[PDB]
């Protein structure tokens, strides 16, 4: 019977902030280079990947939701990752883990509301995009 | 001074263009499909 | 002198500055003579030979060319690994079982 | 084939009252010709896709949001007279000034890049 | 001889214009008159030469006067100019202050040689060997001057010039790699030398071409 | 090349920027009923 | 060739959802903050 | 004092003032004389203290708690406490070639003086500083759409 | 590098290959000179075209 509030909350939200800082660090070395910094930051996605899933079985009590569709998917991904990279384009898969970011948009209702807003505001722009795509289409048949 | 005063003025005449154009299009630009407007008028036109 | 060049073919030398690295061993290489030994080693968390020889030549016109050419057929790729790369180049200039 | 259908099912002389149809007998007149000289000649073979809006234009929201349009540029068209008379006025002041520039090649005034002629 | 040949269409072109000008003089007796008897006026007197050739160009604005939809379209422009006056006078204050820091961070570091081994005036003198395209196997001999770029902030005119070309978003991502190398006042570039200096280049932008043009075209629309 | 930038670019974004600009029309009239310009009128009498 | 082409679509989105971010981040500011300055004027000219 | 502040033959004084301290800041230039270097560097000091007694005369002739609710005067006092900060610092054993030029643009500000009075800036300024909480949310937004985007990049093509 | 009595060298582009590696035998010949009028032996190179 685990029960959320305030508790952690914040925690999981800095958690992520967090996360997103370890992988600005990370240095992308050419030809599978690599140094001590990219080292210990592999033990340390270790680490974050344990926290967030110690915190998809308290968050199943949520299955259906976008956001938290996303947010499961994005840890099962990286389990998946994890596990195949360990029994071995196998580092190419670990390029979900920069949506992790994108969840921090959910945590904060006040911005939340601003990014609704935004794709609120895009609907009326799709005829536009669906001219522009015959545009190009018949363009490119010309040519 | 050539160069400088060109990309100045034609941005400036074609966005001036562009808003005058605007600007004769808020009818249908805020039409508000909902209540009402001319489209419902041509269907019922078509229908009669 | 007894020359041993020591040559980083780890990931992050690819592209333009492995290029000027394989120039730059060559043009070394015209500095020496006949009573010079020179042998040529890369290490990317592995250090070995890039040539044949696997200790000191002569440093002739026939071992400069044969060199030459092997220098100008490295890779990069892997990690770098100065420990066991400074240690295989330590060893070789210990050798003394052959002509220096 | 199609075309032969409604001709003669719209009575010819009520057939070219709408601007769809006229419009698409260039395409099929033009089609049925560049077939006997497959065996200048792009001319009519070009048009071929223009079929395409002729059919694939027809939901109300995406053609009246060009025709709110285009009927609106007509309804202003001294407005793009103060475009085309300042790119008149600047084309020939520069012909005067940088129209002696030498055409090399690996300059931004080239065979392409030039104020030599007023095109 | 297609220039002799235009040029005996303006010497009857121009004598109708004399006769109109002249002609209405006949019953009057607006500044828009004083510039049609310019327009003619030019092409007489041209009968130095030079800026005479050029300021013929006014032909096109005769027309103005003639069109009642020109010359209403045409005064609308000049009554939206100067509602726009106001924030034309903040951009261009505004576009003066970051010339000025500009000239305070930059002032004479965006000089370079024309090989890239020497990084001071005096090595950067007489001969040197340029390889084509990177291959050892084919060099020419090339001599080394020690140049200015082409858009630098020397003074506050050549940095004012360099902003307004990075504010069209054009060219502006080789100025910003050039100001990150800019190692000192009188020495050559360091290759990423100081990439924090770019904070200034994207405040400029985030500020002036993308708030300060948009709030532009906002007014405009409003 | 010409004719599609015309098209292409300067025709659409002719169109993207009157659309856009007819929605912050259409979200500044409903919220106007709601009362958001009488606050800010209300504090910036309040100062003077 | 081979299948490298299509990684194309990173810059394709990237400029597609950033040129339509900045036209509702710095576009609709200027038309729901400055809108409110002739606003303003108008309501502090009649006022006055 | 008051009857030589609120009158108009000292707003229209410190104007001049102010242009002369742009003046000497917009008149750098690469190689430039070393006699204009000595003009520059007087004049700094002393339209200096011309500025920080025009500040101590506008700071106890109508009212020291009054002052801080207008953010100019808070804002213009900062300006002439970092100028005052400066002037004993480089004459001091404190060289920081580098702190030279990034204070000349911290004391360049000096200039938002003669914009003071407009009624046709601050009224969309007001407007504008009242929706601060959104304007600093839509950017935060598109900070984060860069830096997802960013993040991507360094891993695709990296 | 001078940990180990040697020297340190830049090579950021094609033009200092030539010049910086040769500048390594200016280290080598300081004990040469140290040595004195013991270091002055006249030697003779290999057979080579002028
Ligand atoms: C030659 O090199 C080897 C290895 O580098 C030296 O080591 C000995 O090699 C010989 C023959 O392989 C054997 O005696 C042993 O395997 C090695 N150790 C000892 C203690 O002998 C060897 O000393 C060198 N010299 C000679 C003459 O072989
Ligand atoms: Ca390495």
């Amino acid at each position: 019977s685990i029960v959320e509030w305030k508790p952690f909350d914040i925690f999981i939200l800095l958690a992520i902030f967090a996360n997103c800082v370890a992988l600005a660090i990370y240095i992308p070395f050419p030809e599978d280079d690599s140094n001590s910094t990219n080292h210990n930051l592999e033990k340390v996605e270790y680490a974050f990947l344990i926290i967030f899933t110690v915190e998809t079985f308290l968050k199943i009590i949520y299955v259906r939701n976008g956001w938290n569709l996303l947010d499961f998917v994005i840890v099962i991904v990286g389990l998946f990752s994890v596990i195949l990279e360990q029994l071995t384009d196998v580092k190419a898969l670990r390029a979900f883990r920069v949506l992790r970011p994108l969840r921090l948009v959910s945590g904060v209702p006040s911005l939340q509301v601003v990014l609704n807003s935004i794709i609120k505001a895009m609907v009326p722009l799709l005829h536009i995009a669906l001219l522009v795509l015959f545009v190009i289409i018949i363009y490119a048949i010309i040519g | 001074v050539y160069f400088i005063s060109f990309y100045m003025l034609c941005a400036f005449l074609i966005i001036n263009l562009f808003v005058a154009v605007i600007m004769d299009n808020f009818d249908y630009l805020t039409r508000d499909w909902s209540i009402l407007g001319p489209h419902h008028l041509d269907e019922f036109k078509r229908i009669w | 002198k007894d020359m041993l060049i020591l040559v980083d073919v780890s990931g992050s030398v690819s592209g333009l500055t492995l290029k000027l690295i394989r120039t730059s061993v060559s043009e070394m290489l015209e500095t020496l003579s006949d009573d010079d030994f020179v042998n040529v080693a890369s290490f990317n968390s592995n250090a070995q030979d890039v040539s044949c020889f696997q200790h000191l030549v002569q440093a002739n016109v026939r071992n400069k060319k044969v060199l030459k050419d092997a220098v100008n057929n490295i890779t990069a790729k892997g990690i770098t690994d100065y420990k066991k790369g400074f240690s295989f180049a330590f060893e070789q200039l210990l050798n003394y079982n052959v002509s220096r | 084939v199609e075309m032969v259908l409604k001709v003669i099912a719209f009575k010819p002389k009520g057939y070219f009252s709408d601007a769809w149809n006229t419009f698409d007998s260039l395409i099929v007149i033009g089609s049925i010709i560049d077939v006997a000289l497959s065996e200048s000649i792009t001319f009519f073979r070009l048009f071929r896709v223009m079929r395409l809006v002729k059919l694939l234009s027809r939901g109300e929201g995406i053609r009246t949001l060009l025709w709110t349009f285009i009927k609106s540029f007509q309804a202003l068209p001294y407005v793009a007279l103060l475009i085309a008379m300042l790119f008149f006025i600047y084309a020939v002041i520069g012909m005067q000034m940088f129209g002696k520039v030498a055409m090399r090649d690996n300059n931004q005034i080239n065979r392409n890049n030039n104020f030599q002629t007023f095109p | 001889f297609r220039n002799t040949i235009l040029g005996y269409f303006d010497y009857a072109f121009t004598a109708i214009f004399t006769v109109e000008i002249l002609l209405k003089m006949t019953t009057f007796g607006n500044y828009f008159n004083l510039l049609d008897m310019l327009v003619v006026g030019v092409s007489l007197v041209s009968f130095v030469v030079k800026i005479l050739r050029v300021l013929r160009v006014l032909r096109p604005l005769r027309a103005i006067n003639r069109a009642k939809g020109l010359k209403h379209v045409v005064q609308c422009v000049f009554v939206a100019i100067r509602t726009i006056g106001n924030i034309m006078i903040v951009t261009t204050l505004l576009q003066f202050m970051f010339a000025c820091i500009g000239v305070q961070l930059f002032k004479g570091k965006f000089y370079r040689c024309t090989d890239e081994a020497k990084s001071n005036p005096e090595e950067c003198r007489g001969l040197f060997i340029l390889y084509k395209d990177g291959d050892v196997d084919s060099p020419v001999v090339r001599e080394r001057i020690w140049q200015n770029s082409d858009f630098n902030f020397d003074n506050v005119l050549s940095a004012m010039m360099a902003l307004f070309t990075v504010s069209t978003f054009e060219g502006w991502p080789a100025l910003l790699y050039k100001a990150i190398d800019s190692n000192g006042e009188n020495i050559g570039p360091i290759y990423n030398h100081r990439v924090e200096i770019s904070i200034f280049f994207i405040i400029y932008i985030i500020i002036v071409a993308f708030f300060m043009m948009n709030i532009f075209v906002g007014f405009v629309i409003v | 090349f010409v004719s599609l930038v015309i098209f292409g670019s300067f025709f659409v974004l002719n169109l993207v920027l009157g659309v856009l600009s007819g929605e912050f029309s259409k979200e500044r009239e409903k919220a106007k009923a709601r009362g958001d310009f009488q606050k800010l009128r209300e504090k910036q009498q309040l100062e003077e | 060739s081979s299948s490298g082409m299509i990684v194309c679509i990173y810059f394709i989105i990237l400029f597609i959802c950033g040129n339509y971010i900045l036209l509702n981040v710095f576009l609709a500011i200027a038309v729901d903050n400055l809108a409110d300055a002739e606003s303003l004027n108008t309501a502090q000219k009649e006022e006055a | 004092c008051r009857a030589a502040v609120k009158s108009v033959t000292f707003y229209w004084l410190v104007i001049v003032l102010v242009f002369l301290n742009t003046l000497t800041i917009s008149s750098e230039h690469y190689n430039q004389p070393d006699w204009l270097t000595q003009i520059q560097d007087i004049a700094n000091k002393v339209l200096l203290a011309l500025f920080t007694c025009e500040m101590l005369v506008k700071m106890y002739s109508l009212g020291l708690q009054a002052y801080f609710v207008s953010l100019f005067n808070r804002f213009d006092c900062f300006v002439v406490c970092g100028g005052i900060t400066e002037t004993i610092l480089v004459e001091l054993e404190i060289m920081s070639p580098l702190g030279i030029s990034v204070f000349r643009c911290v004391r360049l500000l000096r200039i938002f003086k003669v914009t003071r009075h407009w009624t046709s800036l601050s009224n969309l300024v007001a407007s504008l500083l009242n929706s601060m909480k959104s304007i600093a949310s839509l950017l935060l937004l598109l900070f984060l759409f860069i830096i997802i985007f960013s993040l991507l990049g360094m891993q695709l093509f990296g | 590098a001078c940990e180990n009595k040697g020297y340190y060298y830049e090579i950021p582009s094609i033009g200092a290959i030539r010049i910086n590696t040769q500048e390594y035998l200016d280290v080598l010949g300081r004990p040469m000179v140290l040595a004195g009028d013991k270091a002055k032996q006249v030697q003779w190179t290999n057979v080579y075209l002028d």
